[PDB]
RNA sequence: CGAAAGCUAUUUAGGUAGCGCCUCGGACGAAUACCAUAGGGGGUAGAGCACUGUUUCGGCUAACCGAUGCAAACUCCGAAUACCUAUGAGUACUAUCCGGGAGACAGACUGCGGGUGCUAACGUCCGUAGUCAAGAGGAAAACAAUCCAGACCGCCAGCUAAGGCCCCAAAAUCAUAGUUAAGUGGGAAACGAUGUGGGAAGGCAAGUCGGCCUGCGCGGAAGAUGUAACGGGG
RNA sequence: AGUAACGGAGGAGUACGAAGGUGCGCUCAGCGUGGUCGGAAAUCACGCGUAGAGUAUAAAGGCAAAAGCGCGCUUAACUGC
RNA sequence: GCUGGCGACCAUAGCAAGAGUGAACCACCUGAUCCCUUCCCGAACUCAGAAGUGAAACCUCUUAGCGCUGAUGGUAGUGUGGGAUUACCCAUGUGAGAGUAAGUCAUCGCCAGCU
């Protein structure tokens, strides 16, 4: 599963995910591609065990462009502690998804079996996603 | 136990007399660290970086020069 | 040969309120301009532009608009869909 | 090029404090042909008297020496004390003190002028 | 010169502060009350952050 | 008339003291506030990748280049508000200053912006507004902190707010046009489905096929005294 | 402006008679190309050079009149305010 | 019409690429005896000059290739009131950044000299 290779700083504040994905909204890398239509988080273990159900269906067979990474630290108390004493210690790594966000994408097949490698996908994930096309403008 | 607790006292930096307002001389008008403002016409600067007014009149931002600098400058 | 049908857009329908109140009745705002003329600010009908977008050539030609008795030559210059929702937002076009 | 941008690296330092302390500046420039001086406002933009060695009085004899400068000095502490110029602050404008440009500022401190 | 009408339409007891002050620079009392004021931008501000509780003529 | 549960300090933390907030007396009276206009400085929201980091693909012999993302402790940018000053109209015993007397320094909830927590808690800690505290009345069945509204006393007078108008229980078994068949309304997810209404297209030719976008419904849906997840009847 | 938490990160309890004053002068870091060892990275020369170097010391804000780097003379690291 | 100096203004003014200027001026230039310089060096600074050359440099022209400027429209955000609670919606006010069309190979002032 993705993780930066180092970070400025260990742990984060938690924020807001709010709005919509403006910037990584088009597909770019390849012809088919599945866009999140919802909000939410990705851990790291679920974009890996997506990309293994898309690249195990499309047999290997064109290339996939995994388009999120998860950068955000998330920490967690150890079981049984009280509410004090500094921050959690960090367990897993998300990436931040807003409605609109390219997640995967597929160059080099063709349409149906791409989008049957996608509904294999969907169900794999936290939020509600869409199968979207690269249109010219 | 983790290794975080310290911060420092404030400081209440920042420009005390806006545009347009009336000074005395010896009236303070920006606390700050660095020289984000420079002083121009009857303004002087202490020794912390401070932009006092050395004459009375009234106080006027500008940006000049060719390192698009921001001046306070004091109208007689 | 593609041929929009647009209706004038004047202030009053131009603003964040208004431009959601157009697209609520299922309307694009749109604006021309290029070559000397002033940009003029037009009302397309949704479904017309979806079904135009379809194909290829119109985004090759020059398309034809009809604000009410005036002619004008353009091509398509930019789109702006939404972004969840693949609706088209709208549409600028450079006069040819 | 390098040797002017150098001289005026050299020369902005005092420019600008002569501009701080708002005074009548005496400005003068030096090339190995001839010399000039300036007397010139506080705002930087008008120039209240001058002289050089173009002046049908030493462009005929020769220039570029300390003779000459000291001339142009004289020459220029009676136009600047003519226009109600006294009291100037002396700008070498990156040019050392010492030589032509002191000999230009002896006579212009003999003429009469205040700094 | 050109006065219109002002009346007071909601309560405004639990308003922000200066929706308050602008009732109460304008001459509203209570609900119900009514008063003349001069049209001026002066004037057409105070009304105009308290629209929701007001009505104008 | 009318607070506060704040700040600073404290062998201090449930005490106390100065300041903040109340009241009384005196002085002085628009100096004050609201709004308009004018003049200002921001580095937040958003955005962006110019720096610091981080990140995907491709080219090139790692740097660079093209495309492509992200950031509390990144910034080439950059609001709304807020804040400061001047001038002005109108409306308000406003603002200052000098004295007497205090109380208070356990706060709560709701919204909005956040830290923390499990984007848990009627959790906790800040900022900001309102309410309660110290505030009755009407609505939300009941229900400090929600909504409407600020109770001087009296009246078998009238108009309204929120919220309502079949009966308990005051007022429409009111009107027009649609939708639902689930008592949905009147508790819940991923997901599942020729439910049913509407819209824009498309293919094939007695009409048929299957793709979308939507309105309202269906399943998913198991708990302990008694219906018991419309207050009830219905 | 201010603003809390046993919230997230780091520093201090010094140094310096010059590392203070002043006048005068100077401009880095990195790249390429060449050159005795010498080499990616020392010193020399030449071209660029986008501020990316430096700052007694942590970080931030600054820094070309450089606030960075040198040389001469000095004691204003003065007293009353 | 050209240079010189000092300013205003700080890229619509800049880079990159071409091109031209020696009457004067400016630059390069000749030599250092003298005044001054070099942690070595007349490179720089300084002085004494005028045999050359506009080569370099400066300056002036030309060019949108890159920079820079930059609408209109839309979008994001947001004050107030209201409605919902995963961050939206409605009314009203405000309104970016990015990107697009387009614009840019500066404008102005005081003084002196030469044509
Ligand atoms: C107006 N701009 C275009 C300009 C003009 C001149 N020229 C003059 O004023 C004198 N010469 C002229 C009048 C042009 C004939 C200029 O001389 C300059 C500049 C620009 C500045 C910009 C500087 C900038 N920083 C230091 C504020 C900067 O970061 C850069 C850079 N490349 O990154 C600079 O180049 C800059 O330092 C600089 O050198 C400028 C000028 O010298
Ligand atoms: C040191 N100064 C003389 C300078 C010179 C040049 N250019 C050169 O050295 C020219 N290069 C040659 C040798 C001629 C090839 C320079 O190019 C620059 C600068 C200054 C810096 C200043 C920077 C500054 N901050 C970041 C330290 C800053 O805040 C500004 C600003 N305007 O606010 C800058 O402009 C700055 O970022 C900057 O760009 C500089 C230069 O570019
Ligand atoms: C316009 N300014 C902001 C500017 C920008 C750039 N561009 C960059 O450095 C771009 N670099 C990126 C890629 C953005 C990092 C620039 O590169 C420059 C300059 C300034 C010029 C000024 C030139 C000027 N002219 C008259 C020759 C000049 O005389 C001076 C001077 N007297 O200092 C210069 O510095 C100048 O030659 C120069 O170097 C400039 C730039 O290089
Ligand atoms: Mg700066
Ligand atoms: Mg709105
Ligand atoms: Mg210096
Ligand atoms: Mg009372
Ligand atoms: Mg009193
Ligand atoms: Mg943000
Ligand atoms: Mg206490
Ligand atoms: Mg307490
Ligand atoms: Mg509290
Ligand atoms: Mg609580
Ligand atoms: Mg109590
Ligand atoms: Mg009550
Ligand atoms: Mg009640
Ligand atoms: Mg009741
Ligand atoms: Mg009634
Ligand atoms: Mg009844
Ligand atoms: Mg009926
Ligand atoms: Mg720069
Ligand atoms: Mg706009
Ligand atoms: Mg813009």
């Amino acid at each position: 599963m993705l993780q930066p290779k180092r970070t400025k700083f260990r742990k984060v504040h938690k924020g807001r995910n709010t709005g919509l994905a403006h910037r990584g909204s088009t597909v770019s890398f390849g012809s088919i591609a599945i866009k999140a239509t919802e909000r939410g988080r990705m851990t790291a273990r679920q974009i890996e065990a997506a990309r293994r159900t898309i690249s195990r269906r499309i047999k290997r067979g064109g290339k996939i462009f995994i388009r999120v990474f998860p950068d955000k630290p998330i920490t967690e108390k150890p079981l049984e502690v009280r509410m004090g004493n500094g921050k959690g210690n960090v367990e897993y790594w998300v990436c931040e998804i807003k409605p609109g966000k390219i997640l995967y994408e597929i160059e080099g097949v063709n349409e149906d079996l791409a989008r049957e490698a996608f509904a294999l996908a969907a169900a794999k994930l936290p939020f509600k996603t869409t199968i979207v096309t690269r249109t010219v403008m | 136990s983790t290794k975080n607790g310290r911060d420092s006292n404030p400081k209440m930096l920042g420009v005390k007399v806006y545009g347009g307002q009336t000074v005395t001389a010896g009236n303070i008008i920006v606390r700050q660290r660095g020289t984000e403002f420079h002083a121009g016409a009857n303004v002087g600067m202490g020794r912390d970086h401070t932009l006092f007014a050395t004459a009375d009149g009234v106080v006027k931002f500008e940006v000049k020069g060719q390192f698009g600098r921001r001046y306070v400058k004091v109208e007689t | 040969n593609f041929v929009l049908n647009a209706q004038a857009r004047a202030e009053d329908k131009q603003g964040k309120g208004a431009s959601r109140r157009l697209r609520r009745e299922s309307l694009v705002p749109a604006i021309i301009y290029g070559g000397n003329a002033e940009p003029v600010a037009v009302t397309l009908e949704l479904r017309e532009l979806v079904k135009a977008l379809e194909s290829n050539a119109f985004f090759e030609e020059v398309v034809e608009i009809k604000v009410g008795d005036k002619v004008e030559n353009v091509k398509i210059q930019a789109l702006q869909r939404h972004p969840a929702k693949n609706t088209p937002m709208h549409a600028d076009f450079k006069r040819a | 090029n390098e040797k002017k941008q150098s001289r005026l690296r050299r020369a902005k330092s005092t420019r600008l404090h002569i501009r701080a302390l708002g005074a009548t500046r005496l400005c003068v420039n030096r090339t190995p042909r001839h010399i000039y001086a300036q007397v010139i406002s506080a705002d930087g933009g008008k120039v209240l008297a001058q002289a050089s060695t173009l002046d049908a009085s030493l462009r005929s004899g020769t220039t570029g020496n300390i003779e000459a400068a000291t001339k142009v000095g004289a020459l220029i502490a009676e136009r600047a004390k003519a226009a109600g110029v006294t009291k100037v602050a002396f700008d070498r404008s990156g040019f050392k003190y010492h030589g032509r440009i002191k000999a230009l500022a002896d006579a212009a401190r003999e003429g009469g002028l205040e700094f | 010169m050109k006065t219109i009408k002002v009346t007071q339409t909601k309560s405004s007891s639990h308003r922000l502060k200066n929706h308050k002050l602008c009732l109460q620079g304008l001459g509203l009392r209570r609900i119900g009350h009514t008063v003349e004021v001069q049209d001026t931008p002066s004037n057409r501000g105070m009304i105009n952050k308290v629209y929701y509780m007001v009505s104008v003529e």
